[PDB]
Protein backbone atom coordinates (compact mmCIF):
# COMPACT_ATOMS: atom_id res chain seq x y z
CA UNK A 1 0.00 0.00 0.00
CA UNK A 2 1.25 3.69 -0.96
CA UNK A 3 -0.67 4.77 2.55
CA UNK A 4 2.27 4.21 5.55
CA UNK A 5 5.05 4.68 3.13
CA UNK A 6 7.72 7.20 3.43
CA UNK A 7 8.36 9.07 0.08
CA UNK A 8 11.60 11.53 -0.22
CA UNK A 9 11.33 14.15 -2.98
CA UNK A 10 13.92 15.60 -4.12
CA UNK A 11 13.53 18.72 -6.50
CA UNK A 12 16.62 19.49 -8.27
CA UNK A 13 18.87 22.41 -7.71
CA UNK A 14 18.44 25.62 -5.72
CA UNK A 15 19.76 28.48 -3.91
CA UNK A 16 22.89 29.60 -5.93
CA UNK A 17 22.18 26.66 -8.63
CA UNK A 18 19.45 27.91 -10.86
CA UNK A 19 19.59 24.71 -13.37
CA UNK A 20 18.44 25.20 -16.62
CA UNK A 21 16.36 28.27 -17.83
CA UNK A 22 14.68 28.96 -20.82
CA UNK A 23 15.73 31.28 -23.76
CA UNK A 24 12.14 32.68 -24.18
CA UNK A 25 10.76 35.96 -22.51
CA UNK A 26 9.53 34.08 -19.35
CA UNK A 27 13.43 33.24 -18.55
CA UNK A 28 12.07 30.82 -16.33
CA UNK A 29 14.69 28.81 -14.43
CA UNK A 30 14.84 25.49 -13.59
CA UNK A 31 15.08 25.71 -9.39
CA UNK A 32 11.59 27.40 -9.75
CA UNK A 33 9.92 24.76 -11.22
CA UNK A 34 11.17 21.77 -9.77
CA UNK A 35 10.16 22.86 -6.18
CA UNK A 36 6.77 24.24 -7.02
CA UNK A 37 6.47 20.75 -8.62
CA UNK A 38 8.03 19.08 -4.99
CA UNK A 39 5.80 21.04 -3.29
CA UNK A 40 2.55 20.30 -5.08
CA UNK A 41 2.95 16.82 -4.91
CA UNK A 42 4.13 16.69 -1.31
CA UNK A 43 0.67 17.82 -0.72
CA UNK A 44 -0.63 15.42 -2.84
CA UNK A 45 0.80 12.38 -1.60
CA UNK A 46 0.04 12.81 2.01
CA UNK A 47 -3.13 13.09 1.25
CA UNK A 48 -3.21 9.94 -0.07
CA UNK A 49 -1.33 8.66 3.53
CA UNK A 50 2.31 9.14 2.78
CA UNK A 51 4.75 10.63 4.47
CA UNK A 52 7.01 12.85 2.56
CA UNK A 53 10.63 13.91 2.82
CA UNK A 54 11.56 17.08 1.03
CA UNK A 55 15.88 17.51 0.39
CA UNK A 56 14.76 20.79 0.34
CA UNK A 57 12.02 22.84 1.67
CA UNK A 58 12.64 26.74 -0.01
CA UNK A 59 15.37 28.17 -2.38
CA UNK A 60 18.47 26.81 -0.85
CA UNK A 61 21.21 25.36 -2.46
CA UNK A 62 21.64 21.56 -1.46
CA UNK A 63 24.58 19.68 -2.87
CA UNK A 64 24.11 16.31 -4.41
CA UNK A 65 25.72 14.19 -1.12
CA UNK A 66 23.50 16.40 0.84
CA UNK A 67 20.34 14.91 -1.02
CA UNK A 68 20.94 11.41 0.14
CA UNK A 69 17.95 11.39 2.47
CA UNK A 70 16.27 7.84 3.07
CA UNK A 71 12.84 6.64 2.21
CA UNK A 72 10.96 4.04 0.87
CA UNK A 73 10.87 5.30 -2.70
CA UNK A 74 12.92 8.79 -3.86
CA UNK A 75 11.90 10.76 -6.58
CA UNK A 76 14.24 13.46 -8.19
CA UNK A 77 12.50 15.91 -9.78
CA UNK A 78 14.28 17.54 -12.52
CA UNK A 79 13.49 20.32 -15.70
CA UNK A 80 16.81 20.31 -17.61
CA UNK A 81 17.59 21.57 -20.69
CA UNK A 82 18.60 19.65 -24.03
CA UNK A 83 20.56 21.54 -27.00
CA UNK A 84 18.04 21.49 -29.60
CA UNK A 85 14.97 23.67 -28.69
CA UNK A 86 12.29 21.40 -30.52
CA UNK A 87 13.92 18.22 -27.92
CA UNK A 88 10.70 17.13 -25.83
CA UNK A 89 9.14 15.28 -23.64
CA UNK A 90 9.57 13.48 -20.25
CA UNK A 91 12.20 10.83 -19.09
CA UNK A 92 12.12 8.69 -16.21
CA UNK A 93 15.83 7.52 -14.99
CA UNK A 94 16.89 4.56 -12.88
CA UNK A 95 20.39 2.78 -12.30
CA UNK A 96 20.75 0.38 -10.04
CA UNK A 97 18.71 -3.01 -10.47
CA UNK A 98 16.09 -2.09 -7.26
CA UNK A 99 15.44 1.42 -8.96
CA UNK A 100 14.18 -0.14 -12.11
CA UNK A 101 10.84 -1.30 -11.37
CA UNK A 102 9.91 2.15 -9.66
CA UNK A 103 11.06 3.98 -13.24
CA UNK A 104 9.12 1.34 -15.11
CA UNK A 105 5.81 1.62 -13.31
CA UNK A 106 6.17 5.80 -13.48
CA UNK A 107 7.14 5.25 -17.13
CA UNK A 108 3.87 3.44 -17.56
CA UNK A 109 1.50 5.44 -15.31
CA UNK A 110 2.47 9.21 -16.79
CA UNK A 111 2.47 8.12 -20.38
CA UNK A 112 -1.03 7.25 -19.78
CA UNK A 113 -2.54 10.69 -18.48
CA UNK A 114 0.80 13.37 -18.59
CA UNK A 115 0.77 15.81 -21.83
CA UNK A 116 4.64 15.21 -22.52
CA UNK A 117 5.72 13.48 -25.34
CA UNK A 118 7.22 9.62 -23.70
CA UNK A 119 11.30 9.64 -23.97
CA UNK A 120 10.43 6.20 -21.87
CA UNK A 121 12.37 4.34 -18.56
CA UNK A 122 16.28 4.97 -19.04
CA UNK A 123 19.01 3.63 -17.29
CA UNK A 124 21.73 5.84 -16.71
CA UNK A 125 24.37 6.88 -13.73
CA UNK A 126 23.06 10.00 -11.93
CA UNK A 127 24.78 10.60 -8.93
CA UNK A 128 21.64 11.08 -6.92
CA UNK A 129 20.69 7.63 -8.06
CA UNK A 130 24.29 5.90 -7.82
CA UNK A 131 24.92 6.65 -3.89
CA UNK A 132 21.82 5.38 -2.78
CA UNK A 133 20.18 2.33 -1.70
CA UNK A 134 16.58 3.54 -1.83
CA UNK A 135 14.58 2.68 -4.76
CA UNK A 136 15.17 6.22 -6.40
CA UNK A 137 13.92 7.57 -10.04
CA UNK A 138 14.78 10.77 -11.68
CA UNK A 139 12.19 12.50 -13.67
CA UNK A 140 12.20 14.94 -16.10
CA UNK A 141 8.62 16.67 -16.53
CA UNK A 142 9.37 18.27 -19.64
CA UNK A 143 12.68 20.12 -20.67
CA UNK A 144 12.40 23.84 -20.03
CA UNK A 145 14.71 24.45 -23.30
CA UNK A 146 12.21 23.35 -25.10
CA UNK A 147 9.38 26.82 -25.71
CA UNK A 148 5.94 24.29 -25.53
CA UNK A 149 7.18 22.27 -22.60
CA UNK A 150 7.77 25.30 -20.55
CA UNK A 151 4.11 26.79 -21.23
CA UNK A 152 3.02 23.37 -19.31
CA UNK A 153 5.93 23.04 -16.82
CA UNK A 154 4.92 26.70 -15.51
CA UNK A 155 1.17 25.54 -15.55
CA UNK A 156 -0.25 24.71 -12.08
CA UNK A 157 -3.07 22.54 -14.23
CA UNK A 158 -0.20 20.74 -16.53
CA UNK A 159 1.77 19.65 -13.44
CA UNK A 160 -1.21 18.09 -11.59
CA UNK A 161 -1.76 15.60 -14.25
CA UNK A 162 2.14 14.94 -13.95
CA UNK A 163 1.29 14.85 -10.41
CA UNK A 164 -1.85 12.69 -10.30
CA UNK A 165 0.08 10.11 -12.49
CA UNK A 166 3.25 9.76 -10.27
CA UNK A 167 0.84 9.06 -7.84
CA UNK A 168 -1.01 6.49 -9.14
CA UNK A 169 2.49 4.96 -10.55
CA UNK A 170 3.55 5.04 -6.97
CA UNK A 171 0.22 3.33 -5.53
CA UNK A 172 0.98 0.65 -8.22
CA UNK A 173 4.52 0.10 -7.16
CA UNK A 174 3.64 -0.43 -3.58
CA UNK A 175 0.37 -2.75 -4.29
CA UNK A 176 1.95 -5.13 -2.37
CA UNK B 1 -11.87 51.94 -19.44
CA UNK B 2 -9.32 50.71 -18.16
CA UNK B 3 -10.29 46.97 -18.27
CA UNK B 4 -9.54 46.42 -22.10
CA UNK B 5 -6.02 46.67 -21.18
CA UNK B 6 -6.35 43.59 -18.65
CA UNK B 7 -6.44 40.11 -18.80
CA UNK B 8 -9.87 38.88 -19.54
CA UNK B 9 -12.13 38.03 -16.46
CA UNK B 10 -12.85 34.25 -15.77
CA UNK B 11 -16.63 33.91 -15.79
CA UNK B 12 -18.21 32.80 -12.52
CA UNK B 13 -17.91 28.90 -13.05
CA UNK B 14 -14.76 28.75 -14.49
CA UNK B 15 -13.32 30.19 -11.69
CA UNK B 16 -15.56 27.78 -9.18
CA UNK B 17 -14.02 24.82 -11.52
CA UNK B 18 -10.36 25.95 -11.29
CA UNK B 19 -10.70 26.48 -7.42
CA UNK B 20 -11.32 23.28 -6.71
CA UNK B 21 -8.51 21.48 -9.31
CA UNK B 22 -6.29 23.77 -7.93
CA UNK B 23 -7.31 22.62 -4.03
CA UNK B 24 -7.47 18.81 -5.22
CA UNK B 25 -10.94 18.12 -5.24
CA UNK B 26 -11.36 17.03 -8.67
CA UNK B 27 -14.44 15.41 -7.71
CA UNK B 28 -16.26 18.64 -7.18
CA UNK B 29 -14.27 20.29 -10.75
CA UNK B 30 -15.93 17.83 -12.86
CA UNK B 31 -18.99 17.83 -11.11
CA UNK B 32 -19.33 21.92 -11.32
CA UNK B 33 -17.77 21.23 -15.20
CA UNK B 34 -20.31 18.86 -15.46
CA UNK B 35 -23.17 21.16 -14.91
CA UNK B 36 -22.15 24.25 -17.16
CA UNK B 37 -22.01 22.08 -20.24
CA UNK B 38 -25.08 20.37 -19.55
CA UNK B 39 -27.04 23.70 -19.02
CA UNK B 40 -25.37 25.37 -22.19
CA UNK B 41 -23.59 27.47 -19.69
CA UNK B 42 -19.84 26.79 -20.71
CA UNK B 43 -17.47 28.38 -22.60
CA UNK B 44 -14.30 27.65 -24.33
CA UNK B 45 -12.03 27.44 -21.28
CA UNK B 46 -15.22 25.24 -19.58
CA UNK B 47 -14.39 22.62 -22.48
CA UNK B 48 -10.49 22.84 -21.90
CA UNK B 49 -10.51 22.78 -18.21
CA UNK B 50 -13.51 19.83 -18.12
CA UNK B 51 -11.04 17.96 -20.33
CA UNK B 52 -8.12 18.54 -18.21
CA UNK B 53 -9.92 17.25 -15.05
CA UNK B 54 -10.41 14.05 -17.26
CA UNK B 55 -7.05 13.64 -18.17
CA UNK B 56 -6.05 14.39 -14.08
CA UNK B 57 -8.41 11.85 -12.90
CA UNK B 58 -9.12 9.49 -15.95
CA UNK B 59 -7.06 9.82 -18.87
CA UNK B 60 -5.84 11.48 -21.47
CA UNK B 61 -7.96 10.26 -24.09
CA UNK B 62 -10.98 11.30 -22.51
CA UNK B 63 -9.39 14.50 -22.03
CA UNK B 64 -8.93 14.60 -25.69
CA UNK B 65 -12.52 13.48 -26.54
CA UNK B 66 -13.78 16.44 -23.86
CA UNK B 67 -11.57 19.14 -25.73
CA UNK B 68 -13.06 17.90 -29.48
CA UNK B 69 -16.53 18.10 -28.05
CA UNK B 70 -15.57 21.44 -27.31
CA UNK B 71 -14.36 22.32 -30.42
CA UNK B 72 -17.49 21.74 -32.47
CA UNK B 73 -18.82 24.75 -29.92
CA UNK B 74 -15.91 26.74 -30.20
CA UNK B 75 -14.16 25.92 -33.42
CA UNK B 76 -12.01 29.51 -33.46
CA UNK B 77 -11.02 28.34 -29.85
CA UNK B 78 -7.39 29.33 -29.37
CA UNK B 79 -6.80 27.45 -26.13
CA UNK B 80 -8.55 24.31 -27.20
CA UNK B 81 -6.69 24.11 -30.68
CA UNK B 82 -3.81 24.65 -28.83
CA UNK B 83 -4.13 22.01 -26.31
CA UNK B 84 -4.95 19.78 -28.81
CA UNK B 85 -1.56 20.00 -30.76
CA UNK B 86 -0.14 19.71 -27.49
CA UNK B 87 -1.74 16.76 -26.93
CA UNK B 88 -1.16 14.98 -30.84
CA UNK B 89 2.35 15.70 -29.97
CA UNK B 90 2.53 13.94 -27.05
CA UNK B 91 0.97 11.00 -29.00
CA UNK B 92 3.38 11.27 -32.15
CA UNK B 93 0.82 12.43 -34.42
CA UNK B 94 2.51 15.38 -35.24
CA UNK B 95 0.89 16.03 -38.67
CA UNK B 96 -2.46 16.57 -36.54
CA UNK B 97 -0.82 18.51 -34.06
CA UNK B 98 0.28 20.87 -36.89
CA UNK B 99 -3.00 21.10 -38.08
CA UNK B 100 -4.29 22.01 -34.34
CA UNK B 101 -1.72 24.40 -33.60
CA UNK B 102 -2.44 26.65 -37.38
CA UNK B 103 -5.82 26.41 -36.10
CA UNK B 104 -5.01 28.27 -32.89
CA UNK B 105 -2.53 31.02 -34.73
CA UNK B 106 -5.77 31.55 -37.11
CA UNK B 107 -7.20 32.58 -33.99
CA UNK B 108 -4.38 34.48 -32.36
CA UNK B 109 -1.16 35.00 -35.26
CA UNK B 110 1.02 37.15 -32.22
CA UNK B 111 0.72 34.63 -29.80
CA UNK B 112 4.32 33.38 -29.38
CA UNK B 113 3.69 30.10 -27.50
CA UNK B 114 1.23 29.24 -30.66
CA UNK B 115 4.09 30.94 -33.00
CA UNK B 116 6.64 28.40 -31.31
CA UNK B 117 5.43 24.93 -31.71
CA UNK B 118 4.27 25.60 -35.01
CA UNK B 119 7.80 26.45 -35.84
CA UNK B 120 9.00 23.51 -33.95
CA UNK B 121 6.70 21.30 -35.96
CA UNK B 122 7.23 22.32 -39.50
ZN1 LIG C 1 18.18 19.39 -13.44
Amino acid sequence: MLQGKTIVLDPGHGGSDQGASSNTKYKSLEKDYTLKTAKELQRTLEKEGATVKMTRTDDTYVSLENRDIKGDAYLSIHNDALESSNANGMTVYWYHDNQRALADTLDATIQKKGLLSNRGSRQENYQVLAQTKVPAVLLELGYISNPTDETMIKDQLHRQILEQAIVDGLKIYFSA
Amino acid sequence: EVLFQGPKEDNIYNKLIKDDMTSGNYDNAQNIAKQTINKNYADDQTYYLSGMIMATINSKSEGMTEWERGLRMFPKSGLLNFELAIANRSLNDDEKALKYVRKALNADPKNTDYINLEKELT
